[PDB]
């Protein structure tokens, strides 16, 4: 188990001196000699001299006679090494190995081989005093793919003293990884690099940071490299929004004639507001039925609008009662960037009623050569204009069919027609279509009439 | 003095191979003062041969030392995988301790051709006043590669430093990664920045280039 | 033609002396008085006194019966006014004005009101020096860039934007006096943000009471050197709206059609309106306008009328009515055309009363015109060769697979539904075999 | 002694309206000499009625004056486009000529907000030794504004400067001009600057601002 311990690396400036032990163990000390040899960057080893720890006889190189001082001490099991007026040049890994075993067979000194040596000691000599590293990405650019990958990477440079660790993606990047071996600067500041190769894809959707490390400083640094934007200040100015408006605006809508007088669907009214700046994009709403507040409402969520602009939307599901009976509604919305609060009302259109006529008619026969046909829903004399026309056949709702607008009569009643859409086949197989209509002036607020084919078939 | 001059500078091979070290000396060494030793990267050397030819305790029989007079070798009968390192040769004794340069043994494989990726200076960089132009030259094989930079078609040269890894342990191949470093004065003052790559697996010089700011 | 013409300004110093001339012409200067009167920045006119030329006699104001000589030279036709002991207070705008005719039936006196004013020499009194400007340009962030004229003395300064090149939007402001004694005005003009780059603003700052003349540059500023579709303003003020010809116009060789342009809030204040319109992007001056109209709630409404060809109109040539307010910042452009795609044939098919109507005494003749584009259709009922009257036809509708459709209903005694005569639904539309079909109605 | 006091102080018309002006005096003017007098800004004034009532040559028959005692009367029968200017009435004759303060008949057309913009000091006069900021309101109507600065969210006084133009002849609109003046000591010590406008064509008082820096 023959072993030998040195000290730890030093830095140390041009003038200085440096003095690394040797401490050995499992072999007798002082029945062994002790070689210090050093091997500077690019050089080969260099052997500097041998003390004896029996006698502390010592040779010297001529290279070191003159500046070395090899003293041993038994009771330590230690051989120190001291080199003093360290210039640049004696910057290396300065190393201590013993004899070989004094054989039987061999003559004085046939044995004095680097037989076991230590793990060396690094000694920087240089007049850099500790400085911390710079962080600046090697970016890829859009080059051609052709048919490979992309490589990015960090530069580590303008650092002293060495070492430095670094890591992509906190230990997540490893394979393809590349940190080159550090490169002393004219200005006595090591260099360096680490790279990684990664599919040229992935570019534009993975995260690559290095993270960098140089305790000499205390330093951490941890950059993104990110691909350099092709944009060189695309021209295109900040704040890109309109102001030109007493505030924002306020829309009111009422409820769909069919939810009013019929049961299945429940009576809503809508309050729409746009032109929501969005540098005061809070909006509150207000109801007041005829006068008497209410909270019972409920309010949509905020959308974007396509130039700059907020859609907001509360609506108060109403009642039958009310809005039949002519109950005044109120919406009042107020914002910051609104002068005033804008309210505006909404209630049924009021007029003297009038009973809707309702009519079928059948296709005219000229329709009856085409593949499909139109039924007809004439429905005149109502009043007022709110109606809902349905068409429904074996007890299930028609899809295809379009109503026009209530249209104002001569005598000031309205009058509309619904036309229906259906398959010659169905016309011609005797099917029975019916006309809904719902109207406030019509018994029971509901009227129907049929059509189908002549009897015959 | 004794002057040890070792051969061959690289000595690539497969495992299982047969590998033979030379160490020729300006010198006779009749002494037979001669020995071998072992250095990974990072670890302390290790004695492998002494008296030219005896294993030290630890070695398998797999190396033998042999020569006499002027030349010395070493021989590995069957390359294994935890060989490929430096070895050094030297004379030692009677205040004559002198070494070889090296001889080393890298892995084997196939001829591999450097994926060259080129990166102009960092926006930030040129605060400072010094523009970095890193060119990388990925996983390639045999070692010997040439690099030289052209700004402006301008043969450059004594301003770039180069870096190399070690043979990569998975694939047996390595990365190199020359800068080129001028004043953001120079650096402003071209147009073409390009770094032309040569190699024994490039049939042509590949040369990957960029121009001042452009995208 | 009487001419009071006044001498150049002066620019005197505390307690300094100024003496301005007034040369009469086209009357005979002595027999007339001459009145001088002053006005200080800000302050009411002063009458200082006159001078009668005929026989050198004065009068005094008590404010400036001390300091002031009103002189007259009976052969140069000129009357002066010498002022002493210059205060900062003296410094105003010095009036040369005559007195009127007199006349027996006029008392002594009762014309002595200013009938004829000079033009005013200006005299400003201030302890300050001749200064040249300061030029310091007002850089873009419509946007507008100026100039500032700062520190400079005396007035005038006359700045000039790309040597007269640049005139509308330009505002050279009125200078202010800053307590320094030295003057600070500011020149804007508001130009054209879509030029900020392609332009070269420059003003032409001149001051020749010292001989100072800095031109410089009103570029932006260094912090950037792509348009998706802006939208318009509204400074709430007048509005136009295009409508497109009567569907029965442009089928009818008879009929004339007219594409009207209509603008409403045109205010009381400025009423006039101008019209421009463009047939295609060239210019035409057929157009007619009508007499405005008084709204009921205080504004006008203006209307333009500009006849087209049927063919043009047919064919799909745009129609752009452009219109212009003083009130309008820029003027307001509307354009109109036939509506584009396939052109569609309509079917029209007519449909007799439905059974339980002919319980009532008027029936309902229907008549279903279907499958057509443009919507652009006009639909009448006749018989007897005559034009029937009582009947509505619903707008167009449009339909499940991109068509239009609508019904029109005609009203009739069920008599003589029931008496068989016949009637007949017209349509016009141009995707029509000739524009023109019709279907026939009747009993049994 | 005599004191003219004219009403109102401006009178806002539109063309074809009827415009009368009032000269109301401390003295009773028994011998009837008073004058009106019209003055256009740049321009020489003219006569416009003597002795109360008598048109002056080559004066609009549009034109009338009356009144008598202490209050005396100007009247445009229809204003005609060319009629704004100032109006000033005046005694005269035996060591009594006093003139009222005038009464501004101004163009009047439907509000319009102004274009409120502010500008930064010109680099070039921060060095110097004083700042001065800017802010322009273009083509608003009526003539009435209220520009108050805000130096970094504080109610400055006292050291700024209005400037209003004459009423355009074209849109008939003014356009203010107040400039903020600090020394570069003063300037930078704040960090945002601001200008308020208030307008009738503004219910919600604008300010339109720059933080004061590089862009």
């Amino acid at each position: 188990q023959v072993q030998l311990v040195q000290s730890g690396a030093e830095v140390k400036k041009p003038g200085a001196s440096v003095k690394v032990s040797c401490q050995a163990s499992g072999y007798r000390f002082s029945n062994f000699v002790i070689h210090w040899v050093r091997q500077a960057p690019g050089q080969r080893f260099e052997w500097m001299g041998w003390i004896n720890p029996y006698n502390g006889n010592k040779e010297f190189s001529a290279k070191f006679q003159d500046r070395v001082t090899f003293t041993a001490d038994t009771s330590a099991n230690t051989a120190y090494m001291e080199l003093r007026s360290l210039r640049s040049a004696d910057t290396a890994v300065y190393y201590c190995a013993r004899v070989g075993p004094y054989s039987w067979d061999d003559s004085p000194q046939d044995n004095y081989y680097m037989d076991v040596w230590g793990k060396g000691t690094t000694v920087i000599v240089s007049s850099a005093s500790t400085k911390g590293p710079s962080v600046f990405p090697l970016a890829p650019s859009s080059k051609s793919t052709s048919g490979g990958t992309a490589a990015l990477g960090c530069l580590v440079k303008d650092y002293f003293p060495e070492p430095v660790t670094v890591s992509w993606n906190s230990g997540a990047l490893t394979s393809g990884v590349h940190t080159f071996p550090a490169v002393l600067q004219s200005s006595g500041l090591y260099s360096l690099s680490s790279v990684v190769t990664v599919p040229s894809s992935s570019l534009g959707t993975q995260t690559y940071i290095c993270n960098v490390n140089h305790k000499p400083s205390n330093t951490k640094v941890d950059k993104k490299a990110e691909p350099k934007s092709c944009d060189k200040t695309h021209t295109c100015p900040p704040c890109p929004a309109p102001e030109l408006l007493g505030g924002p605006s306020v829309f009111l809508f009422p409820p769909k004639p069919k939810d009013t007088l019929m049961i299945s669907r429940t009576p809503e009214v809508t309050c729409v507001v746009v032109d929501v700046s969005h540098e005061d994009p809070e909006v509150k709403f207000n109801w007041y039925v005829d006068g008497v507040e209410v909270h019972n409402a409920k309010t949509k969520p905020r959308e974007e609008q396509y130039n700059s602009t907020y859609r907001v939307v509360s609506v108060l599901t109403v009642l039958h009662q009310d809005w039949l009976n002519g109950k005044e509604y109120k919406c009042k919305v107020s914002n910051k960037a609104l002068p005033a609060p804008i309210e505006k009302t909404i209630s049924k259109a009021k007029g003297q009623p009038r009973e809707p006529q309702v009519y079928t008619l059948p296709p005219s026969r000229d329709e009856l050569t085409k593949n499909q046909v139109s039924l007809t829903c004439l429905v005149k004399g109502f009043y007022p204009s709110d109606i809902a026309v349905e068409w429904e056949s074996n007890g299930q709702p028609e899809n295809n069919y379009k109503t026009t607008p209530p249209v104002l009569d001569s005598d000031g009643s309205f009058f509309l027609y619904s036309k229906l859409t259906v398959d010659k086949s169905r016309w011609q197989q005797g099917n029975v279509f019916s006309c809904s209509v719902m109207h406030e002036a019509l018994h029971n607020h509901y009227t129907q009439k049929s059509l189908s084919l002549s009897p015959g078939k | 003095e004794i002057v040890l001059t070792q051969s061959p500078g690289t000595l690539s091979l497969s495992p299982g191979e047969r590998a033979t070290f030379s160490c020729r000396s300006s010198h006779s060494i009749r002494s037979r003062r001669v020995a071998w030793y072992q250095h990974k990267p990072g670890q302390a050397p290790r004695l492998v041969i002494h008296g030219v030819s005896n294993r030290a305790s630890g070695i398998s029989d797999r190396f033998s030392g042999s020569g006499s007079g002027t030349d010395f070798t070493l021989t590995i009968t069957r390359v294994e995988p935890e060989d490929f390192a430096l070895y050094y040769c030297q004379v030692y004794g009677a205040s004559s301790y002198t070494f070889g340069q090296g001889t080393k043994l890298e892995r084997k494989r196939t001829v591999a051709a450097p994926s060259v990726f080129i990166f102009p200076p960092s926006d930030e960089q040129l605060k400072s006043g010094t523009a970095s132009v890193v060119c990388l030259l990925n996983n390639f094989y045999p070692r010997e590669a040439k690099v030289q930079w052209k700004v402006d078609n301008a043969l450059q040269s004594g301003n770039s430093q180069e870096s190399v890894t070690e043979q990569d342990s998975k694939d047996s191949t390595y990365s190199l990664s020359s800068t080129l470093t001028l004043s953001k004065a120079d650096y402003e003052k071209h147009k073409v920045y390009a770094c032309e790559v040569t190699h024994q697996g490039l049939r042509s010089p590949v040369t990957k280039s960029f121009n001042r700011g452009e995208c």
